[PDB]
């Protein structure tokens, strides 16, 4: 557990690096890949971001998530505002911000999928 | 309102957005 401790603190500083208005980590799950919808072919597409995923909160305790790209220094910051704006379909998250716009989370174990989907749905709940 | 190593982009379900 105390290895996890101080896993947590170092990575907290490196989200706030990035993202110095990230105010804390909510939870975690390991080698998630990320894909984004091309609307304009209607296929779906693989991006480069693959990593860790944390969902994190704002010092205004918005309720968002950070993939640490493990391929380039291109990392990916998105809130997510709206619950029914993020959906678990077949083995993805799908993540719809409004206005046609929808990138999809594929998570290695299955597992941090659904704990990761109720634990945004109780973040935002209120 | 819509209804519809890592895996490849083909298998992830298409979403529809309705009018």
């Amino acid at each position: 557990e105390d290895e996890n401790i101080l896993r947590n603190a170092v990575n907290l500083q490196v989200l706030k690096f990035h993202y110095p208005e990230i105010e804390s980590i909510i939870d975690i799950a390991s080698h998630v890949a990320v894909y984004q919808f091309d609307v304009g072919s209607q296929k779906w597409l693989k991006t480069s971001i693959e990593g860790t995923f944390f969902l994190v909160k704002d010092q205004r305790a918005r309720v968002g998530y950070v993939i640490l790209n493990r391929n380039s220094p291109e990392n990916l910051y998105l809130f997510i505002n709206h619950p029914s704006n993020v959906h678990l379909v077949d083995r993805y998250l799908i993540h719809r911000t409004e206005n046609q716009h929808v990138v999809g989370l594929w998570m290695f174990d299955p597992n941090d999928m659904s704990r990761i989907f109720n634990i945004v749905k109780e973040s935002l709940l209120r | 309102a819509m209804s519809f190593h890592s895996p490849a982009a083909s298998n992830l379900p298409i979403p529809t957005f309705l009018h």
